[PDB]
This record gives structure tokens, C-alpha cells and sequence, in this order.
């Protein structure tokens, strides 16, 4: 059973850069090596077969080389829509075996998050829970840290973040932190504050409701 | 056959053309007895809504030289009554690619219809030996099937090289015959026909059966044929030949 | 054009069974071996099984041998996979996939190919826990918010595909109830968010507006 090994596990590169990914087979596989591109929610897409043959309709900046145990995928000039997980597969022996995947993210000029805050609908407050929803819209880089403060009061272990996949046209993210408290705990505090620290932000913007 | 030439009339009297209903020539076969033909198993797998595995859907033409002259003196037309594919035929790998075809009515020997001799289990066709593939298959990859029967001189290749040129695809039942410079090769619709070994003495044995290839006539990709000797006892047993 | 349209999937209790389907069109199905390939959540691709064009020969990966069965009906142009004795680790998206043939105009064996066309995938969730519809909840102003459902997936739209731009539907987060939760905001300077959760046959179109 052939083991395929990919390097690096993930990477970040700028539009126009040259990107190089490596695949390693535990035994020789002649030229029977393929490269797939998987975009979020989508099926894998065949880029390269037999190590160096480019599937028709696949852009010319994608290219492969290698033999035996040692293979490389090159993107000569990275484009935003090239955001994806890239997989090598051996196509010689059964079981056909895939590499573990190389995540390619795009590295972009800094962009500040559009912070919003949402207070729980009455409907949801009427059946006993409060969900406060704070939105960070279309920012880069992915790193943020947003903090919850009730009556100017840290929260810890009552919020959850959820980041969208990188956008295929302009390489930004969106994030959502959500605070969940009982209508009992919600009903007995007055200041609800979201405070985002981002690179694209000079000093934490905090957007709140009373 | 790619890169071959027109056979001479009556030069391959054991070569048979298998016609499927509505399709003209589809596969080759080899006359081994008045009642029996040797062809490739993969020719009789149901495909595209057509029941290729069904004897009644086939006609065999013997003593045929030219597909546009099937009423020529000498041509004998025969319906099939049975198809016996090797029980280990695997259509995923093409391993054990051989089948036996029973005629409804016996062939009649003539200048144009004559049988070819089967090899003993022990028979060996060594590397470098010049042998012959014949057929009405395409004369180029993705091309058109020959009207006149075609012949190609090809040479045995050793099994180590064979396995190397076609990694993970060559089994002990298979042999590569051809050239590393490609050029001369079996192609589509030659399948099931004879690989014919013509000896300097006048004897003629059937080395193998046209099986598959990676394209046709490509460099480093010679045609692959089923090795006949391995099947001697299986042929005797099921046919009595 | 070549298409592979899949159906099936869902939630099944462990040890239970399911049949996945792949309906093929646009090429000669019967001439093509086929495979099923799977992908665990957040994980890689794993080849699962293959079948020759005739149905004659079948292969399975070890983790699945004996529990699964791949089959085909060339008259319906459809590929099947029967999964049984289902464990937790079988939870995944299952794709069907067609081999890439280098020289398709001569017949030959198909054992050395990567995959050129794939179905859209079918999510299969193996778990004891029972199906449960979602609770939509518009956000002020904008919303909305799809809470407490199980299992995945829940799909979301806006004004029946009116809002295509501006919209971010977030990846669901597991609440430490057990049940999942997501928000789907579109952006923003009188709308309805079409929630659809096929496992529980729930369907909502809760409207968003500040009254």
C-alpha cells in the first residue's frame, strides 16, 4: 500500500508568485501520478495526469514534473481563483492513494473588517435563550481576535467563531463570533459589546448595543 | 494494423472477420478447426445496449480478403452457435483475454479457408523473433478500418521490458510484440485476431491473440497479445481440438 | 456534456445500511469502469471501490471490504454502492468518478487511470442521534440565523436566488448541545432567507425586517 506524502501542508503566496508543491511516494510509481484541485464544497478537479500531462481546458500555468517517487506541481503565476486544496494521487496500483493535501491560500494586501453586531430576536428571547451575533466582513489577513464584554465584562467559554473560506475573487475572509446565554443571564446585564482587534485596524473598534 | 501492408490474396487463410449486427467488421478470430475459432474474450462483452455476448448477433466470414467483396468466390459465411470466454477473463485488467467460438456449420477447407496450428503448452517464442499480426482494424489511431486485409511484421519483446513499458498492467498471460520505435502495431478492430508465427520451415503456429495496447503504434507502447501456449489444455478441454 | 448526477445519502444509525446512486449521462456508460471515492469531514480523499464496465470485476479498499457492495445497471446508466454494517468512520461525502482514458479510441484495460469526471457528492452521516429540524431567526437588521438542526447539511438561499452577490453563508458550528448552527448574512446597503433541511424535511422562508 503506497503512502503519498505532500509538502508543505499549507502555504500562503501572493498573486503572480510562483508556487511549488511536492509529492512523495513510498515506492516508485513510474509516471502514474496525478494532481487534483479541490475548491470548497466542490468535487476534485483533474489538473495533471501521468506526472506531466496537462488536462485539456486546464490553464497553462499549471504544470507537473517528476518520476518514480518524487513529484512537483508548479503554478507559475498564482491567481486568486487558485485558492484550493491541491491533491496528488497515485494512479498505478490499487488502492489508489491520495496525498494528504496542500492548502494554497492567497496572500493579499491588508484589508480592514466591516464589524457589525446583532442582538437576539425577541422570538428567540422568548423561548429562553439569547444569541448575540457579531460579524467581521471581508477582511485580510485571517487572524483576528474579537472579544465579548457584558457590562464591560470579559466573556470566556461562551462564544464561538466561524470563518468563511477564502473568497475566490478577492481573497478576503468573513468571521462570526456568537455569544449564547440564557434569557436569565441576558436579562440581568445591560451593556453588550463586541471589540475587534485587526491588523487593518489601528486600535480596536468596538460596536455594541444596550 | 498500423504501418502494415496489404496481405496477398489467400496468404492468411485462418484469419476470420467477425461482424456484429448492423456494424460491419468488429473483431478478428482464428480458424483452428472446422468447428472452432479462437478470438479475444473482451470482444464479447455487452456494450452500448448491444449484446455482444450473444452468439446470434454475430456473423463470421472466412476466406475473406476484402470487406467490400464479401460475396467473392471463396468467402464462407458462418453463424455462431456458441461463445466460450475464459472463466478468468477480467475486463478491468484484460487478464486471461481469450475466447472460443463455435461455428453453427463447419468451415470447408480451400485455398482461402485453412486452419492454423496450436502451440503446445511448452512452446516458446523468444525475444527478437519476427512475427505477424493481421487484421481489418484501423490503419491509424482513431482512424478507419482497412478494406483489404492488413499484415504487420512485429518482433517479440522480453517480459521485463514489457512490464517496464506498461507498469502495473502486464501479467504472465501477456506478451508485448512490436517495436520500441512504435510505427508498426495492432490497433482497434484487430482484436481477437491471430498473432501468426511463420517458421523458416513452412510450419505456422499461432503465437497469440490480439488483446490491447496503449494507443496504436506509439513509441515505447507496443501492442499486447494473449500468450496462446498457456491455453492449450483449456482449449482441448472445452473444444476437443 | 459528460454528467454524473448522484442521489441518496442521509443519516443512518450505526450497523444500518444505505444505497448510493450515480446516474450517468453524455457518454457510453457501459464502456467505463467506475469508482466511488470518499472524503471525511475536514479530511482527505480515500478511494473506496471500483467496478469494470461490465460489472464483471470489482475491487474494494480494506477498510471497507465485505461491508460495501459496488454494482451497476448499464441499461439505466447508473452506478450503485451498497453500504452496510456502517460505522462512525464511514461518515463522509461520497463521490462517484469516471477514469481518465489516455487513448479512448482503442479499447484496453482501465486499471491505471486517475479520475476525469466526478459526481457532485452525497453526504452520508452515521449516528445514533435522531434527525431534528432547524429554528430560523432573523437578525437585526442583516439576518438571518439557522439554529439547532441535525444532521448536516442545511442549505440556504435568498429570495429564491435573487441575492447572489453580497451573501456569506457561514460554515456550521457544533454547539455543545449536539446540534449544529449557522448564520447566513447578505450585505445590505425586505428579504427572505430560504432554509432547507432535507433530512428532517423542514423548509422555512422566515422574513427579515426591523419593525
Amino acid at each position: 500500500d503506497i503512502q503519498m506524502t505532500q509538502s508543505p501542508s499549507s502555504l500562503s503566496a501572493s498573486v503572480g508568485d510562483r508556487v511549488t508543491i511536492t509529492c512523495r511516494a513510498s515506492q516508485g510509481i513510474s509516471s502514474y501520478l496525478a494532481w487534483y484541485q479541490q475548491k470548497p464544497g466542490k468535487a476534485p478537479k483533474l489538473l495533471i495526469y501521468a506526472a506531466s500531462s496537462l488536462q485539456s481546458g486546464v490553464p497553462s500555468r499549471f504544470s507537473g514534473s517528476g518520476s518514480g517517487t518524487d513529484f512537483t506541481l508548479t503554478i507559475s503565476s498564482l491567481q486568486p481563483e487558485d485558492f484550493a486544496v491541491y491533491y496528488c494521487q497515485q494512479h498505478g496500483n490499487l488502492p489508489y492513494t491520495f496525498g494528504d493535501g496542500t492548502k494554497v491560500e492567497i496572500k493579499r494586501t491588508v484589508a480592514a473588517p466591516s464589524v457589525f453586531i446583532f442582538p437576539p430576536s425577541d422570538e428567540q428571547l422568548k423561548s429562553g435563550t439569547a444569541s448575540v451575533v457579531c460579524l467581521l466582513n471581508n477582511f485580510y489577513p485571517r487572524e483576528a481576535k474579537v472579544q465579548w464584554k457584558v457590562d464591560n465584562a470579559l466573556q470566556s467559554g461562551n462564544s464561538q467563531e466561524s470563518v468563511t473560506e477564502q473568497d475566490s475573487k478577492d481573497s478576503t475572509y468573513s468571521l462570526s463570533s456568537t455569544l449564547t446565554l440564557s434569557k436569565a443571564d441576558y436579562e440581568k446585564h445591560k451593556v453588550y459589546a463586541c471589540e475587534v482587534t485587526h491588523q487593518g485596524l489601528s486600535s480596536p473598534v468596538t460596536k455594541s448595543f444596550n | 494494423v498500423v504501418g502494415g501492408t496489404d496481405a496477398d490474396e489467400g496468404e492468411w487463410p485462418w484469419q476470420v472477420s467477425l461482424h456484429a449486427l448492423g456494424q460491419g467488421h468488429i473483431c478478428g478470430a482464428s480458424l483452428i478447426s472446422p468447428n472452432w475459432l479462437v478470438s479475444a474474450a473482451h470482444c464479447y462483452i455487452d456494450d452500448r445496449g448491444f449484446r455482444y455476448s450473444d452468439p446470434t448477433q454475430w456473423t463470421a466470414f472466412l476466406g475473406l480478403h476484402d470487406q467490400s467483396q464479401r460475396s467473392a468466390p471463396g468467402v464462407q459465411e458462418r453463424r455462431l452457435k456458441r461463445i466460450i470466454s475464459h472463466p478468468f477473463f477480467n475486463d478491468f485488467t484484460f487478464d486471461y483475454d481469450i475466447a472460443l467460438l463455435e461455428l453453427e456449420k463447419p468451415a470447408e477447407y480451400s485455398s482461402m479457408v485453412r486452419p492454423i496450428s496450436l502451440p503446445d503448452a511448452s512452446h516458446v517464442f523468444p525475444a527478437g523473433k519476427a512475427i505477424w499480426v493481421t487484421g481489418w482494424g484501423h490503419t491509424q489511431y482513431g482512424g478507419t478500418g482497412a478494406l483489404i486485409l492488413q499484415k504487420g511484421e512485429i518482433r517479440v519483446i522480453n517480459q521485463t521490458t514489457c512490464e517496464n513499458l506498461l507498469p502495473q498492467q502486464i501479467t504472465p498471460r501477456m506478451m508485448c510484440v512490436g517495436f520500441l520505435s512504435g510505427g508498426v502495431d495492432s490497433c482497434q478492430g484487430d482484436s481477437g485476431g491471430p498473432l501468426s508465427s511463420v517458421e523458416a520451415d513452412g510450419r505456422i503456429f499461432q503465437a497469440g491473440v490480439v488483446s490491447w495496447g496503449d494507443g496504436c503504434a506509439q513509441r515505447n507502447k507496443p501492442g499486447v497479445y494473449t500468450r496462446l501456449p498457456l491455453f492449450r489444455d483449456w482449449i482441448k478441454e472445452n473444444t476437443g481440438v | 456534456q459528460v454528467q454524473l448526477v448522484q442521489s441518496g445519502g442521509g443519516l443512518v444509525k450505526p450497523g444500518g445500511s444505505l444505497r448510493l446512486s450515480c446516474a450517468a449521462s453524455g457518454f457510453t456508460f457501459s464502456s467505463y469502469a467506475m469508482s466511488w471515492v470518499r472524503q471525511a469531514p475536514g479530511k482527505g480523499l480515500e478511494w473506496v471501490s471500483a467496478i469494470s464496465g461490465s460489472g464483471g470485476s470489482t475491487y474494494y479498499a480494506d477498510s471497507v471490504k465485505g461491508r460495501f457492495t459496488i454494482s451497476r445497471d448499464n441499461s439505466k446508466n447508473t452506478l450503485y454502492l451498497q453500504m452496510s454494517s456502517l460505522r462512525a468512520e464511514d461518515t463522509a461525502v461520497y463521490y462517484c468518478a469516471r477514469p481518465y482514458l489516455t487513448y479512448p479510441q482503442r479499447r484496453g484495460p482501465q486499471n491505471v487511470s486517475p479520475f476525469d469526471n466526478w459526481g457532485q457528492g452525497t453526504m452520508v452521516t452515521v449516528s445514533s442521534a435522531s434527525t431534528k429540524g432547524p429554528s430560523v431567526f432573523p437578525l437585526a437588521p442583516l439576518g438571518c440565523l439557522v439554529k439547532d438542526y441535525f444532521p448536516e447539511p442545511v442549505t440556504v438561499s435568498w429570495n429564491s436566488g435573487a441575492l447572489t452577490s453580497g451573501v456569506h453563508t457561514f460554515p456550521a458550528v457544533l454547539q455543545s448541545s449536539g446540534l449544529y448552527s449557522l448564520s447566513s448574512v447578505v450585505t445590505v446597503p425586505t428579504y427572505i432567507c430560504n432554509v432547507n433541511h432535507k433530512p428532517s424535511n423542514t423548509k422555512v422562508d422566515k422574513k427579515v425586517e426591523p419593525k
